């Protein structure tokens, strides 16, 4: 009779057990499976994060370098104030970073190409027939440094060749 | 004057060298942030320990079985559509042209080595026909001909058929459905 | 250069610019313990149960079929065993894995 | 089996790595064995099976590494013995040792680098011996083969 | 779980399990006569699934159970760890922007 116990409480624990149990791991390991999956790529992404304290939490803390590099320099001992290049050579590497910007944009090169270094703003004026009042083409504006391009660019979807209405900001009135 | 030096001193002087301390104590940060990470994936491999038992095996019994039913198409005779979607539920909703029809087509496609040759991979694929008509008068039913169900009926019954595409026959079933009147 | 001299801002509120684009990546970060930390908690109350029920066959189903032969007798366990000199001498691979080492 | 690890170089091919159908059955014959505790001779055992396949393979690239066949041609002569390969192919196989031996793990296990001293140990003497092999060609005469020695750096 | 999809058929490609859909309907049923003669031999591969689908079904809840304990106890701790370490980062930028606009206020003040 215990052998019949171990039919049913033994055919409970292997079926019951296995089958239960699968639902068990089934089911509630598919959530670990799927939630693993979540925190898998939360942990690629995550050492993407760990590399963004090295993108920025040692790229500002190398511009930080520069900065208590130059106040470690602090060669007094006033005109060695220009303790930052990051005011000219990462700062038109950043404004050079807006010939990148510029140069996506493009936004001269094409061939104008000088010093957009603040390519200060851009807007989307639809133009208008100065004479009869009604609409022009549209044009993307494009206010750089010391040029204007006032680039109709439709249908140049890019921003490589638009349409440039250009002249230098020295003289635009 | 030395108020504008003033705020070289005050600005550069205490901005780089709390710069270089916070940042510093950023490092630390970072050294805790790798430390969490390498002991996270680290306890994160019972993970991938446990999540080889993907025992696939209820794949070749859904393909065994879909083998199975597929026979029951192939042999001409697959009137096992339930009518005719089946209603309300055959995987959640009208999936007997989803499940079936692309099983008539793909499972027409089934070539085992010679596997009932191409004269039954096309009237097979007219089952898929057949089943595409109907499937065709069914996401019609679902959205061209309501066209007043704002809700799944037409959303999630098309989109429950959303199996099957060309959902510009439906837009087509828009400008002879909705657009009808017009 | 020629007239960039006040890049202090620009170039360190840009470099805040930055910080605020690492402000972002504190978005990251709290985002980061927030969806991978979110996943520990989610996976981690739904498989905690998951240890309990395998934990039902890895206390009780364990030591329950531990016991089944608790008592068990003494000629039935000479014929299954010569029944094992059947199966255990038709080799490992006939036999299978846990076949083989279960009957082991 | 043997191979010339030369043609995994020269046709640069990935390495050996045994696989799941045996691994199953090897982790699980591994902590069935420490119910049966032997687990560790079984281990010292395949110490002995891939320790002895590395010699073989390692047997293949003694030939062109044991002979510096460049010996005062100018000096030098050439940059050209096969002690490189034959540190790369070590070095390569110490990986895939590393992962394929260390892979099979109810995941705590003390020995794991033990091991991996137990099969490269007899390696670190393998370079030690070859190693001695170029060092004595190069040996006895500076600029012998002198400037050659720096390529002996290389591989160590 | 994962299962109960479309699948059909997915990777039309029939997977010639026992080859019995090669020996049967790809080598006796070639030209959609049978499968009825094979369509005998799909039930019995439906008793081979009962038998393979026993035989997989035993070695399926097979693998168990020890432990993965510091998984969810670690996935606790390190769950924590990670708040604290969260606070780390928030209070990260918090010092750290700080004193990017307390120095770029007072840089402003340099502008």
């Amino acid at each position: 009779k215990f052998t019949s116990n171990l039919t049913d409480l033994s055919i409970q624990v292997q079926e019951e057990v296995k089958l239960n149990i699968n639902k068990s791991y089934n089911e509630i390991m598919t959530v670990n499976n799927d939630l693993n999956v979540a925190m898998l790529e939360l942990k690629r992404v995550r050492a993407n994060i760990n590399d963004l304290n090295e993108v920025l939490d040692q790229c500002t803390k190398i511009a930080e370098k520069r900065l208590q590099l130059q106040d470690q320099i602090d060669q007094e001992r006033m005109r060695r104030d220009r303790s930052s290049v990051l005011i000219l050579e990462k700062f038109w590497d950043t404004e050079l970073d807006q010939l990148f910007k510029n140069v996506e944009g493009a936004q001269k090169f094409i061939n104008s190409t000088k010093g957009r270094h603040i390519l200060m703003n851009s807007a989307n004026w639809m133009e208008l027939n100065t004479t009869t009042g009604k609409p022009l083409q549209m044009v993307q504006i494009f206010i750089l440094n010391d040029l204007v391009l006032i680039a109709d660019k439709s249908r140049d979807k890019q921003n490589d060749f638009i349409v440039s209405q250009c002249y230098p900001l020295k003289d635009v009135t | 004057f030395s108020e504008q030096v003033a705020t070289q001193e005050v600005i550069h002087s205490e901005n780089v060298i709390k710069l270089s301390k916070d940042l510093h104590t950023t490092l630390l940060t970072f050294d805790k942030l790798d430390d969490r990470l390498t002991n996270v994936t680290q306890v994160v491999s019972p993970l991938g320990d446990k999540l080889e038992t993907a025992i696939k095996k209820k794949q070749n019994y859904i393909q065994s079985v879909e083998l199975i039913r597929r026979y029951n198409d192939f042999y001409s005779m697959g009137k096992s559509d339930i009518v005719e979607q089946l209603r309300l539920s055959k995987n959640w909703k009208l999936n007997l042209k989803s499940v079936k029809l692309m099983k008539n087509l793909l499972i027409l496609s089934s070539k085992l080595e010679t596997s009932s040759i191409p004269k039954t991979i096309n009237t097979k694929l007219v089952i898929e026909k057949y089943s595409e008509m109907m499937e065709n008068e069914l996401l019609e039913n679902f959205n061209s001909a309501y066209r007043e169900n704002n809700f799944t009926k037409l959303n999630e019954i098309a989109i429950i058929l959303n199996n099957f595409n060309g959902g510009v026959n439906v837009i087509q079933s828009f400008i002879n459905q909705h657009d009808y009147f017009i | 250069m020629p007239a960039e001299i006040d890049i202090d801002e620009a170039d360190v509120l840009v470099l805040s610019q930055e910080l605020q684009k690492t402000s972002k990546l504190t978005f990251e970060i709290n985002k980061s313990l927030k969806k991978i930390a979110a996943t520990s908690n989610q996976s981690s109350q739904l498989f905690t149960p998951i240890l309990a029920r395998n934990n039902v066959l890895t206390t009780l189903q364990r030591n329950i079929e531990s016991t089944l032969n608790s008592v068990a007798s003494v000629k039935d366990l000479a014929n299954e065993a010569s029944k094992y000199e059947i199966i255990l001498q038709k080799g490992i691979n006939q036999v299978g894995l846990k076949q083989y080492t279960q009957v082991v | 089996k043997p191979f010339d690890p030369q043609i995994n170089i020269t046709k640069k091919m990935p390495f050996p790595y045994y696989e799941d159908q045996q691994l199953g059955a090897l982790s699980w014959i591994l902590d069935y064995f420490h119910g049966n505790s032997e687990g560790s001779i079984i281990q010292d055992i395949l110490v002995g099976e891939r320790s002895k396949l590395i010699l073989k393979c390692m047997a293949f690239l003694e030939p062109f590494a044991k002979e510096i066949s460049t010996a005062k041609n100018a000096p030098y002569e050439k940059g050209s013995s096969g002690m490189n390969s034959y540190t790369e192919a070590l070095l390569g196989f110490i990986a895939n040792e590393k992962s394929l031996v260390d892979d099979l793990y109810s995941q705590y296990t003390e020995s794991k680098p033990h091991v991996l001293s137990q099969i490269l140990s007899p390696l670190i003497s393998a370079y030690a011996k070859l190693f001695g092999a170029n060092l004595k060609i190069v040996r006895s005469n500076l600029e012998n083969f002198g400037f050659f020695s720096f390529e002996l750096v290389e591989s160590i | 779980v994962k299962h109960e999809p479309a699948l059909g058929q997915n990777d039309v490609f029939d997977l010639d399990p026992l080859s019995f859909d090669k020996w049967v309907p790809f080598l006796r049923r070639a030209l959609d006569k049978n499968q009825l003669d094979p369509v005998i031999d799909e039930l019995e591969n439906s008793i081979e699934d009962n038998f393979q689908g026993l035989e997989l079904q035993l070695l399926q809840d097979s693998q168990m159970n020890d432990k993965l304990e510091t998984s969810i106890d670690e996935i606790a701790n390190i769950q924590g760890m990670v708040q604290d370490t969260l606070s780390s980062e928030i209070s990260k930028f918090q010092i750290r922007l700080s004193e990017s606009a307390n120095e770029l206020i007072v840089k402003k003040q340099m502008y």
